[PDB]
RNA sequence: GUUUGACCUCAAAUCAGGUAGGAGUACCCGCUGAACUUAAGCAUAUCAAUAAGCGGAGGAAAAGAAACCAACCGGGAUUGCCUUAGUAACGGCGAGUGAAGCGGCAAAAGCUCAAAUUUGAAAUCUGGUACCUUCGGUGCCCGAGUUGUAAUUUGGAGAGGG
RNA sequence: AUGGUGAACUAUGCCUGAAUAGGGUGAAGCCAGAGGAAACUCUGGUGGAGGCUCGUAGCGGUUCUGACGUGCAAAUCGAUCGUCGAAUUUGGGUAUAGGGGCGAAAGACUAAUCGAACCAUCUAGUAGCUGGUUCCUGCCGAAGUUUCCCUCAGGAUAGCAG
RNA sequence: UUCAAAUGAGAACUUUGAAGACUGAAGUGGGGAAAGGUUCCACGUCAACAGCAGUUGGACGUGGGUUAGUCGAUCCUAAGAGAUGGGGAAGCUCCGUUUCAAAGGCCUGGCAGGCCACCAUCGAAAGGGAAUCCGGUUAAGAUUCCGGAACCUGGAUAUGGAUUCUUCACGGUAACGUAACUGAAUGUGGAGACGUCGGCGCGAGCCCUGGGAGGAGUUAUCUUUUCUUCUUAAC
RNA sequence: GCUUGUGACGGCCCGUGAAAAUCCACAGGAAGGAAUAGUUUUCAUGCCAGGUCGUACUGAUAACCGCAGCAGGUCUCCAAGGUGAACAGCCUCUAGUUGAUAGAAUAAUGUAGAUAAGGGAAGUCGGCAAAAUAGAUCCGUAACUUCGGGAUAAGGAUUGGCUCUAAGGGUCGGCGAUCAACUUAGAACUGGUACGGACAAGGGGAAUCUGACUGUCUAAUUAAAACAUAGCAUUGCGAUGGUCAGAAAGUGAUGUUGACGCAAUGUGAUUUCUGCCCAGUGCUCUGAAUGUCAAAGUGAAGAAAUUCAACCAAGCGCGGGUAAACGGCGGGAGUACUCUCUUAAGGUAGGGAUUAACGAGAUUCCCACUGUCCCUAUCUACUAUCUAGCGAAACCACAGCCAAGGGAACGGGCUUGGCAGAAUCAGCGGGGAAAGACCCUGUUGAGCUUGACUCUAGUUUGACAUUGUGAAGAGACAUAGAGGGUGUAGAAUAAGUGGGAGCUUCGGCGCCAGUGAAAUACCACUACCUUUAUAGUUUCUUUACUUAUUCAAUGAAGCGGAGCUGGAAUUCAUUUUCCACGUUCUAGCAUUCAAGGUCCCAUUCGGGGCUGAUCCGGGUU
RNA sequence: GUGGCCCCUUUAGUCCCUCGGAAUUUGAGGCUAGAGGAAAGUUACCACAGGGUGGCUUGUG
RNA sequence: GCGUUGGAUUGUUCACCCACUAAUAGGGAACGUGAGCUGGUAGACCGUCGUGAGACAGGUUAGUUUUACCCUACUGAU
């Protein structure tokens, strides 16, 4: 057992954690080996080329260093002397080579730094300066295109480790000195217009969901992301402000100008035609759900919808369900009359099908629930024609419009539809 | 189910040691005024064999100071002592092989055997064949002494605790293969009834946790816990790891 | 006076004299404690505060003269019978379980210590011994005992002084 | 379930004693001679090792369309076979006791009893289903989805008769 | 398996004799341990039993018979069992065997001074162990009785012998020797006291064998022949 | 020569192969003893006594156990001659027995044996069984091999009797005289059908699968590829301990132990091979904070019972390790899918695989050999058979000739027909005798297993009590305070909201002026954030003491402190520390209140005290 | 013409009843009226108790 | 009416192969549950599955019923 003890680390560390005044020489016997090992790492199937590897076999030097790193990181607190430069050695092993290290060794160092920060050996203010620069470097597109670069796994590890760090730091009280510092790097990433704000948006969404970053300073970051030029950043911002919306709307600085800038930049202004329909629809949803909720006025929305309000168009049931969400009690009903007369011309016309007509009437009555004086009695009557329609979609739809105007403006309806209380209320109030 | 073999081992019917032919319990001299202040001389008469044990013993005759008589102690012989040799035991004894000293008196780097965990234990450590402990350092204040044991562990104990210089005799005993069931038979005939060992996989479920099955296998994970109890602890009690090293 | 004694505590004797054990155990006083069964199968539950097991007595044992029942115009130790009553109550509110006061009767019985200064008299008691009228008495001598033996007092009362 | 009796068979350990023809092979060590500068080699002998071997007693129990089959025998007889100096065979003494022991492990052995020994009591234990249920005569005299409790199911009911 | 005779009411089975065979010294012999318990031996003796029989029997009825200082137990301890003291347990009882006891036995000269240190008991008729052999005798008993000849233990002791006036012996260079030749406490050493196999040597008994002194047998022919006795215990 | 005892030697061991009673001797020298006489009972002789119980007989085909006068089982000693290697088998001596129901015949079928022409496995599931071989001398002996074996490999020549030759030894004599045993080799002659003349006594070979081997088990159907084994690997444990017991205990096993050990597992000789995964399940980590979070304890409300809140150990959760742990079998990247390329379970070589021995293990083929077969026949012994004597059992509704029909596919009985003569012996096995598995079901009995349900020993962590004497620190309740805000633009660091255009020390300024979602003076509201102090309130961490408590040891022996005493030692003036007058060439010895010195008495043949050997202490260490 | 063609949870009681020695106030139980809706496998190692042709066919799709 | 064979093959045979022969025809009386004699549960191993105890899509190996002396029938004998 004695001759094998230097080979068995798991027993050595349990012995050292008991009586660490002893086992000094046993620790130096391994620190010297670790030093000599790091001083090294610092510096195909074709008939011709050398044969390749499977991706899971490693070197005996690396297999030893991966063990020694854990041993030293777990007994550094017992030996503060002879280990003061150890975490700095790890840090400059990582952020000066990035490439001459195998993935297992990188992962091991990344976990040992995290536990060395859980213990108060290392501070977050100097672990952040190790973790963040590796994200940008392994999202390079030139580092991630080796043979067996583990770039995606490393980018996931560093991200979840940052999350654990900030979750650690914001437990008792919110470390404002840290949050205010690592929001500045998100701001200074979103400036770089290529794609690097991905690691700001993807992180701020996580921290909002974990409730760690409920602050006005953070919603500005996602506003700037939504106002960005890159599609996968704009979408991150839009899906953040969606998730029916979340409480972040109640920490905005100017929602009306936000919606105006969005509608001007992305959809209408240059007509760059970058977003696909699946993303344009998600932008429409955000705009309409902000507008209806906060009583906004843009008036370009209501002509932008009209191109897409045709039953021969791709997935219109989402578009028309957002059309209603941008209606108010406080907008000129003529610009909605044109919309209702487009829908009526193209969905409840002659020959149209049952689903088409029912969709039209259902998306008109939920408009009129917000903007009641946006369609007049003459077309209201044309649509309550379809009460007894034998199809069971159009009947259920027309009954909703009738019950909507039975409580709001029952004089537009005819005597046949005023249902026993609207008529009685009108008979007393007409004299 | 049944009660199993390791549980039966504790009662001690047929598993008691076989102690007829043992020459006697091997021990150091009792801690007395002579050993505490100066030394005392004895003569080693016989180097002898002990049944059930691989190391040889030494009969050492000392003179009783308080009464006119002789007293024979049974020491475990170290490698190099001989009959007619004089064994000096105590604090002021010289630094030679076979002599008994306290660990505080000797320097660091020396080799000793039959060490006492505490003074008055009369021999606890480094008693088997070819075994020794190494003193690495002293701390005279707070009097303690740091030693390395055969397993590689490092311990700190009283400097007044005693030990006998040298290595226990009989080394290399396990380098020879036995080649035969009969030599193991005769070996354990004199130790105890821990041989032969049937495998739990080869039994029925009543007789072992590992028993049962149409194929000889274990149904699970031979690493048992440490909080397990009395019938569950089949193999690999509290394994920190497994596998070849 | 580094001596001579008193007390306290703990021991020893084939010391003087006595005492316990074990048996039987139908009934009696306690302790300990199952399952079969019945419930649908079954954890509660029932069988059962049973059987087996242990300790301990007598001709009876135990209980017993209220820290009771009551709510009456008040009764008045304990035990057992008739009745209260298959009731009040308990319970997967299921199987099932389950008392008590009152009333009539049998038999009838009441009492004792500690806690109080004899303080003008430890007045008390075992043992040893000599006689005697020997289930015991008188005298005498060692001893117990004041860290309390006698008389007097026990709540129904009672004591002291007059 | 409760409380008790068993290691005289047999399993295992320990203590103390006893028993085991004749042959075959021929290991280390050793002697001489020959060839060598010498390491060393070759030849002839000696010696008598081995959980070697043939094979008695002994221990076991492979095969036979074997004998017997209410047999000598509740496991035997014959021939044939495995082993035969050792992890050998064995006597007496001793230890381990029942949900326990022992086990070179077959759920084997533990007094012809073992996937939980034997004895007595609780105990007339109990389901389910089977079997049986003791004299004569006279008078009357049936029945098979009709309705349901978590489907079988043991049932509860309509109708029939006295 | 057979033949004759005897016995008897009766004989395939009993007794004697005459034959023929068997076990064949790892026995169908002579003795013992465990177990059994009179089955041993004698005298009567046949109702039942001995798978036929029966005058016979380990049967039935009645008696006789087992002699120890030396053989054994008894004693010692082995694996182990088990009280006390103490501690548990409601308790029947459990633990453990020198433990946390004031655990008792010797001296010197109103008892005074000293010395020693230590655990009940049980446990082997094959382990250890003090000492007996021969011959004869019984219906049946014997290393036990008779005769003769010895030995061990323990005890009291007289005589002779040895030693001594150089008080507790001499000789021998030595290994050591002798008829003896004082010895308390205390201590030490030895014996008791030890495996198994191989071959070599020595001894006892047996086997084989010669001469001679005796007895028996064969002898149709031969064989100075075949068999048998000629022994010597403990001490 | 056989048996036995004994001696000196040799070999084997990770095996080194009882204890006590009892006896003796030695060292030592307390002591006592002769002179006009003692001493010695380990020299010789002489005297006395030796208790209790057992003691016969069998010890087995009749005295024991098996229900018995049962072919079974049951420990041991002695052990003759011949053949022959031999305690084998065969015959015999001594000793013992001649017991087992008998007689007459000689049918079949059987049981136990034996022989058979020619052919020789055509038999049969299958060469089952039987036959053949067999001892000793000589020649000769392959592949393979862990170099030790295989191997009696295989395959061949012989064996009698009689008469001879040669060689192989001991004791005495300055080469001979004398004595004696069975061992081998060789020759001649001779009889033969046969010569290990009976008994006794291997059949062999080419290959496959399998387990390394020797060994062990299912007593009473399974002896094996099962178990064990050596070897191999892993795990836990440094005694305050690991594993395991006990109701408890001042209790126990391993342990008369100590990592070359104990305990727990798996694999299963040697050789060769041995690549990767910690996603999962388990195991493990002296693993931060936060989350979950029992009891006690704390705070608030209430008149109180109570109610609420906060705090809240381990464990879980969380994230690190481990695959000779159970599992398991690929990796990475770009935009679950889809494209891409690495796949290091690569043979290191084209010498990569030609691979032991052992086995009552499973299998095929060949030689030899035969009545297995064509194709059966014959003989011997014991039965059967007959006789004298003795004398059961199973089974039994009643009984016993067939056919057809009905019929539960199926009558001995009923209907219709065929028929039908006493009483019987030996055989046979068609039927009847006439006495099985398999399938299903119980809301069954037990055994076993598992994150099935309810529990539980044990273990673990927390509170209280046992529990006393001291000290120093950190956090929080609770009040009193004190200040704060950078996304961008804007003079500037804008919580936010609402009132609005000066109280004025200055008119600095507030309004009017940009820029901004929001506009600043002045005064109020009520959100967050961070800090200051401790009336008190508490909680927690660390540390000191010993008398409780706990552990261990011993002969309860030498402990603690001392101008101690005496030495040095280095000091800055006086100490502080070491030592102590006690012991180290050697297989010796060390004991009689300890000799000596010194004080006293008595003069005795000797006594006592101090010291030799420092003092003190209410702690055995 | 008095519409239309087919059982365990919770709340509330003026001056509801009771809490049995009397009362008051909290709680509790009633009677009313409302609003809601314990438990898996295996056994060949096993054991017990029970149970179990319509004259049918033929050579030709 | 009378005959309708001998053999090879078990990595198998609900059969086929070559010979002899005059020929080498088919079937029943059992297989309309189950009935002479002979091949084709308990132990152990590999494979699939199962958390496991164990089970099976399998495969291999080893593995104790024992009349007639009764009635009838049949065969022979008084």
């Amino acid at each position: 057992r004695a001759a094998m003890l230097p080979t068995n680390i798991i027993l050595l560390q349990n012995l050292v954690k008991r009586d660490p005044e002893s086992y000094q020489e046993e620790f130096l016997q391994q620190y010297a080996h670790y030093e000599s090992l790091r001083d090294i790492f610092m510096l195909g199937n074709g008939s011709s080329t050398m044969a390749g590897t499977n991706g899971t076999t490693m070197s005996t030097s690396t297999s030893q260093l991966i063990e020694l790193v854990g041993f030293v990181s777990q007994v550094c607190s017992c030996f503060p002397r002879e280990t003061a430069n150890f975490p700095s050695e790890l840090k400059q092993l990582l952020l000066e080579h990035h490439k001459s290290l195998p993935f297992e060794l990188k992962e091991k160092i990344l976990s040992c730094l995290t536990m060395l920060r859980n213990k108060d050996v290392i501070t977050a203010e100097e672990l952040i300066q190790s973790l963040f620069p590796l994200l940008v470097a392994y999202s390079s597109h030139g580092n991630s295109l080796g043979v067996n670069s583990h770039a995606k796994e490393l980018r996931k590890i560093i991200y979840t480790n940052l999350i654990s760090l900030l979750k650690s730091c914001n437990t008792n009280g919110k470390n404002q000195k840290l949050n205010k510092s690592t929001q500045a790097v998100c701001f200074n990433l979103l400036d770089q217009p290529d794609s690097q704000g991905i690691w700001a948006t993807k992180l701020t969404r996580e921290l909002w969901r974990r409730g760690i970053w409920d602050d006005s300073r953070t919603v500005e970051i996602m506003t700037q992301a939504a106002l960005h030029q890159d599609v996968k950043i704009v979408m991150s911002g839009v899906m953040f402000f969606l998730d029916l919306n979340f409480s972040a709307i109640h920490l905005l600085r100017d929602p009306q100008g936000f919606a105006e800038k969005l509608f001007k930049e992305h959809l209408s202004g240059k007509t760059k035609n970058k977003f696909d329909m699946e993303q344009k629809i998600s932008l429409m949803q955000l705009l309409s759900r902000l507008i209806g909720t906060h009583k906004l006025i843009v008036l370009g929305i209501y002509t932008f919808f009209l191109k897409y309000l045709t039953p021969k168009q791709r997935d219109v049931t989402r578009i028309m369900s957002a059309c209603a969400q941008a209606c108010h009690d406080l907008v000129p009903p003529e610009v909605i009359n044109v919309m209702v007369r487009k829908i009526a011309d193209e969905f409840v016309s002659d020959g149209v099908a049952n689903e088409v007509a029912a969709a039209g009437i259902n998306t008109i009555r939920e408009i009129c629930s917000r903007a009641p004086l946006a369609i007049d009695e003459i077309l209201l009557q044309d649509l309550v024609e379809y009460k007894g329609s034998k199809a069971k979609g159009v009947n259920m739809a027309a009954k909703s419009l009738i019950a909507l105007y039975r409580d709001v403006a029952p004089e537009m309806l005819k005597k046949k539809d005023r249902g026993k209380n609207a008529a009685m209320e009108v008979q007393e109030a007409k004299k | 189910g049944r009660v199993i073999r390791n549980q039966r081992k504790g009662a001690g019917s047929i598993f008691t040691s076989h102690t007829r032919l043992r020459q006697g319990a091997a021990k150091l001299r009792t801690l007395d005024y002579a050993e505490r202040h100066g030394y005392i001389r004895g003569i080693v008469k016989q180097i002898v064999h002990d049944s059930g044990r691989g190391a040889p013993l030494a009969k050492v005759v000392f003179r009783d100071p308080y009464k006119y008589r002789l007293r024979e102690e049974i020491f475990i012989a170290n490698e190099g002592v001989h009959t007619g040799q004089f064994i000096y035991a105590g604090k002021k004894a010289s630094l030679n092989v076979g002599n008994v000293l306290p660990l505080g008196s000797v320097p660091e780097g020396t080799i000793v055997s039959n060490v006492e965990e505490k003074p008055g234990d009369r021999g606890a450590l480094a008693r088997a064949s070819g075994n020794y402990v190494i003193i690495i350092g002293h701390n005279p204040d707070e009097n303690k002494t740091r030693v390395r044991l055969p397993s590689g562990a490092k311990k700190v104990i009283s400097s007044d605790a005693r030990g006998v210089i040298g290595v226990i005799a009989g080394g290399g005993r396990v380098d020879k293969p036995l080649l035969k069931a009969g030599r193991a038979f005769h070996k354990y005939r004199l130790k105890r009834n821990s041989w032969p060992k049937t495998r739990g996989v080869a039994m029925n479920p009543v007789d072992h946790p590992h028993g049962g099955g149409n194929h000889q296998h274990i149904g699970k994970a031979s690493t048992i816990s440490r909080g397990a109890v009395s019938g569950q602890k089949a193999g690999l009690i509290a394994a920190r790891r497994t596998g070849l090293l």
